[PDB]
């Protein structure tokens, strides 16, 4: 009768030694909340495997006789030939429809995990806190008892209908969400995210409407989009426990991961979120809509603290493994960090050095790769470097020396390098419980300059673009202006560079506020020659293509002044496929005719999508999720039947790979 | 891939400025869409 008793559920005298703590945490509870949870997960599961797992892009992905850079956590795990990645993922999707229906909940708990996983840690490219999230909760349901209400084990069987479950298995689950919320709460407590920059765009979609009724646009990125995602994150921790603030918790909940689905496409994790919002109800809601300890209990109540314990650290788990740390703390995917940094990178050079002869070259940014993540952490740019050294022999080069450049700017930044670029990442020291020594510090220092530069973004004119840079002491960078990119400058904002023109030889020691003007179609240079880090700018135009939005603004005025009556005399004979619209029975037109008809077509086009009423949008997004799930089903068809049957002659795997690829109409 | 799609020129690799007509907030918890 006690207020503490009533509010957490439990006595204090429950904690006061081990035995009543198990006793406390095995007390018999309704089992059906955890049944309509394993149902929506399971049929979640289900709908996800052929969507973002990859399985109708399986065959494009792990291609026989194709040399790609893989990216996994141990070096020892490699993938296996395509037909076995297809029954691996047919065993992942029999597991999911056995944890959907409760059928042999156990077995198909297990085939569900091990496949996922294996799948997780082959690739750290796809890692993404909604799949660790989907490992982490099939991992805490193989152990509890989901069967016992709404499955076909009950009906198959007697001992396992409607049967009591221990208390442990709800607590689990309450405390990996509460986790979720307030870790995500606790990450977004960030410089970048009280401030309103990450995620600064996001009030121009249509969903925050209303809100501009009362407040301006940055007030409403600022007040809803950035503090209120913060404030509801630990609000939905903490109130969906207790029974008064549950129902406000619920509705809040249920309207953020709507506009979440909505505005991003992240998948089926606001769903899952939905579908677990009610488990902080009574264990026995969905019955009314309706309408001396053992070892066993000992070993639930020590998983249930040591998994708890383990979810709390593993967050903040960054200073053990300092390999992985970077500008970022720790791999993406398990840190709860979600959509708190933006990343825009600039340009990429990859630099080879011939080990017999002594040649420089240089490689494409991302060629023998998938993805495009390795541009920001030091263990994927070794393992690239190392794919790199032992590919590059198949095409004529001896033992290689790769030399990386990458520039890269973290939410609206200076542009700065992340690697330094004269170290050779191939023969580079590199261990996962030390400090990499080739990895540039972020320029911190340089924190208020996003709002000077921002005054300059808005002073260009309409065709103008700018990049700012910064760079340490003792490095230079080495530009190309192409040929089109006339009426280009640079100008200094702080430090000491010099500018070198390599046709003449002629360099210049810039102060601040000096401005050049840099030559078009010839190689230049900059060096920093200051004890501190120098930052500049580019400020450039492109004169071809305003020559030709010109050229295209006059011929256009000039047909519309055919069209309305005036110019009297005679058309050229350029302007006559203008109104014609089709080349038959004639010269081939210029390239501006053809550029002013495609300019022309393609705006058309965009009228024509735009005036699209909402039905037939929806019959096409249901008839593109029906090609994408015919498709997988016909892919694994036939992988199957290559491994049972054997392999047919090449034309019928022909025919079938034509008639698994046909559009359903 | 051939020697064209592996190598590229001098010129081409150190174009630093590259203009438009030739989003940029990579928030990695996005799938990509591809079908
Ligand atoms: C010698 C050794 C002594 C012990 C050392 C270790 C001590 C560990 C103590 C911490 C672990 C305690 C576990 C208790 C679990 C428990 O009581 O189970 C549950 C508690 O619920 C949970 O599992 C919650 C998980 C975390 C969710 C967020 C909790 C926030 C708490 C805020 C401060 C209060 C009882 O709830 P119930 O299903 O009976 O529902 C009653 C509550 N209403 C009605 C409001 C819905
Ligand atoms: C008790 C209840 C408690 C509350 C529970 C709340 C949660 C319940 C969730 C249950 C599952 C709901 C369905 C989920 C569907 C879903 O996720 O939709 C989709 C995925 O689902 C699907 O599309 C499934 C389609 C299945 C195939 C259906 C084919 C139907 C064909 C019918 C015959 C057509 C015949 C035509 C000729 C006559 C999300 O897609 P996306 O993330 O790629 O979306 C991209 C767009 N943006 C980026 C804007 C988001
Ligand atoms: C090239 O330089 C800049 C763009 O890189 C532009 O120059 C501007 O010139 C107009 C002319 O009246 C001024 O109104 C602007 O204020 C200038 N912008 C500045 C100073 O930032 C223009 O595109 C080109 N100018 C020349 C002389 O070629
Ligand atoms: C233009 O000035 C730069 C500023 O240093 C000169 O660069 C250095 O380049 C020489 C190569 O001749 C190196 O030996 C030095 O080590 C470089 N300095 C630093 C600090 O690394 C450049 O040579 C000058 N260009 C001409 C044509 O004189
Ligand atoms: C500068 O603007 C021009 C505008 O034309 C861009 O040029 C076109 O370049 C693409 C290359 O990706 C060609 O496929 C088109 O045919 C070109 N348009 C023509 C010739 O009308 C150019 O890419 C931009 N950037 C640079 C660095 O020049
Ligand atoms: C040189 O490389 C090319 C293609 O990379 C190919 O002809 C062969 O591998 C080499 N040829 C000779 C003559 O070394």
């Amino acid at each position: 009768d006690s207020r503490i008793g009533k509010l957490l559920g439990f006595e204090w005298t429950d904690l006061s030694s081990w035995r009543r703590l198990v006793t406390l945490l095995n007390r018999p509870t309704d089992p059906a909340s955890l049944a309509v949870f394993r149902f929506l997960f399971g049929f979640l599961m289900v709908l996800d495997i052929p969507q973002e797992r990859g399985l109708s892009s399986l065959d494009r992905k792990y291609l026989d006789g194709l040399d790609v850079c893989r990216f996994p956590l141990l070096d020892a795990l490699r993938p296996l030939p395509l037909d076995w990645m297809y029954l691996v993922y047919t065993i992942m999707f029999l597991g999911a429809l056995g944890m959907m229906l409760g059928l042999c909940y156990r077995i198909s708990c297990v085939l569900f995990l091990l496949p996922y996983w294996y799948v997780f840690l082959l690739d750290k490219t796809s890692w993404n806190n909604h799949s660790y999230l989907y490992g982490l909760l099939a991992f805490q349901l193989t152990f509890m008892d989901a069967n016992h209400y709404w499955s076909v084990d009950g009906l198959l069987n007697a001992h396992r209908r409607n049967a009591h479950v221990p208390l442990w298995n709800y607590a689990v689950l309450r405390g990996q969400i509460f986790i979720v919320y307030f870790i995500a709460g606790v990450k977004k407590l960030d410089a970048d995210w009280v401030e309103g920059y990450s995620m600064e765009y996001l009030s121009r979609h249509w969903l925050f409407s209303p809100f501009k009724l009362l407040l301006s646009e940055e007030l409403t990125s600022l007040l809803v989009v950035h503090w209120g995602g913060l404030l509801l994150d630990l609000s939905a921790g903490f109130l969906l426990f207790f029974d008064v603030s549950r129902s406000i918790g619920l509705f809040f909940v249920s309207y953020f991961h709507c506009m979440n689905s909505q505005l991003f496409s992240i998948g089926m994790f606001s769903y899952v979120m939905l579908a677990s919002s009610p488990l902080f109800c009574s264990p026995e809601w969905p019955r009314k809509l309706v309408s001396k300890p053992g070892l066993r209990h000992q070993l639930g109540a020590a998983f249930t603290l040591l998994y708890l314990l383990e979810q709390l650290f593993l967050p903040y788990s960054h200073f053990l493994t300092q390999g992985y740390n970077n500008w970022t703390n720790g791999l993406y995917g398990y840190s709860w960090d979600m959509m708190v940094h933006s990343r825009s990178h600039q340009h990429v050079k990859i630099t080879y050095r011939d080990g017999r002869t002594g040649e420089l070259g240089y490689l494409n940014p991302g060629v023998f790769t998938q993805s495009r993540r390795w541009k920001d952490h030091a263990d994927m740019l070794k393992q690239y470097a190392t794919c790199l050294s032992r590919l590059l022999p198949k095409y004529n080069v001896t033992e290689p020396q790769i030399y990386f450049d990458i520039w890269v700017s973290i939410n609206d930044r200076f542009q700065q390098r992340i690697f330094d670029p004269r170290v050779d990442i191939v023969q580079a020291a590199w261990s996962p419980f030390q400090r990499t020594s080739w990895v540039q510090p972020l320029l911190m220092d340089l924190s208020p300059w996003r709002a000077k530069l921002q005054e300059i973004k808005s002073s260009l004119d309409n065709h103008t673009e700018v990049v700012f840079i910064a760079d340490f002491p003792g490095l230079h960078l080495e530009n190309f202006v192409s040929e089109d990119l006339g009426n280009t400058s640079i100008q200094l904002l702080q430090g000491e560079v010099t500018v070198e023109l390599v046709a003449e030889q002629k360099n210049q020691t810039l102060r601040e506020g000096e401005k050049m003007q840099l030559p078009a179609g010839e190689y230049h240079k900059v060096y920093t020659t200051s004890p501190s880090p120098s930052c500049y700018m580019y400020v450039y135009v492109n004169t071809t293509e305003l020559a030709l939005e010109q050229d295209l603004a006059y011929l256009q005025e000039l047909k519309e002044k055919v069209e309305n009556g005036s110019e009297t005399g005679p058309l050229p004979p350029e302007l006559q496929p203008l109104l014609e619209g089709e080349v038959k029975g004639g010269p081939e037109p210029t390239p501006l005719v053809q550029t002013f008809l495609r300019r022309q077509q393609r705006l058309q086009e965009i009228e024509r999508r735009r005036n699209t009423p909402f039905h037939e949008r929806f019959f096409r997004f249901l008839l593109r999720k029906l090609y994408v799930f015919r498709r997988s089903f016909l892919m694994t068809c036939i992988s199957l039947r290559n491994l049972i049957l054997g392999r047919p002659s090449l034309e019928q795997l022909a025919q079938e790979v034509t008639y698994a690829n046909l559009r359903p109409f | 891939e051939t020697d064209q799609e592996v190598f590229l020129g001098p010129p081409e690799a150190q174009s630093f400025l590259s203009s438009h007509t030739r989003l940029t907030e990579r928030f990695w918890e996005s799938y990509i869409y591809n079908g």
